């Protein structure tokens, strides 16, 4: 949604262009569109759900 | 998301 | 100076403009070769002796 995507060697992280402030990976922040079929550079990764631990909870 | 769980758990 | 990879730095201008980022990444082959298109026109624009 902002920023850029960023990996301290495995780990992946979303923070803000102008400085280091690494977020887990989550839908709120990072709207969805589309299939990783046609963008170039995709990565493999999990994005953390807010949802699933609330649920039954 | 408090009211939501509560309204039905 | 911060190196940025040029597929996302034409994405964050397109954030500028008002147009999500993800339009651009779908159509990254179409606007390349727009922007190379153009710069066909453009050098012939002065070649033409005009
Ligand atoms: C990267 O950051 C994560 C976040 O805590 C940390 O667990 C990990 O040790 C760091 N290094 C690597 C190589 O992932
Ligand atoms: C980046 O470039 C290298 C060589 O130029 C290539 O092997 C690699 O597949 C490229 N990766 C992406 C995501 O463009
Ligand atoms: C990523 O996941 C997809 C489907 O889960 C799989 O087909 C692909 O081989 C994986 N690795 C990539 C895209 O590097």
């Amino acid at each position: 949604r902002e920023g850029v995507f960023v990996s301290n060697g495995t780990h992946w992280f979303v923070t803000q262009r102008n400085f280091y402030e690494p977020q887990i990976i989550t839908t709120d922040n990072t709207f969805v569109s589309g299939n990783c079929d046609v963008v170039i550079g995709i990565v493999n990764n999990t994005v953390y759900d807010p949802l699933q631990p609330e649920l039954d909870s | 998301l408090q009211p939501e769980l509560d309204s039905f758990k | 100076a911060l190196q940025i990879p040029f597929a996302m730095q034409m994405a964050y201008r397109f954030n500028g403009i008002g147009v999500t980022q993800n339009v651009l990444y779908e159509n990254q082959k179409l606007i390349a070769n727009q922007f190379n298109s153009a710069i066909g026109k453009i050098q012939d624009s002065l070649s033409s002796t005009a």
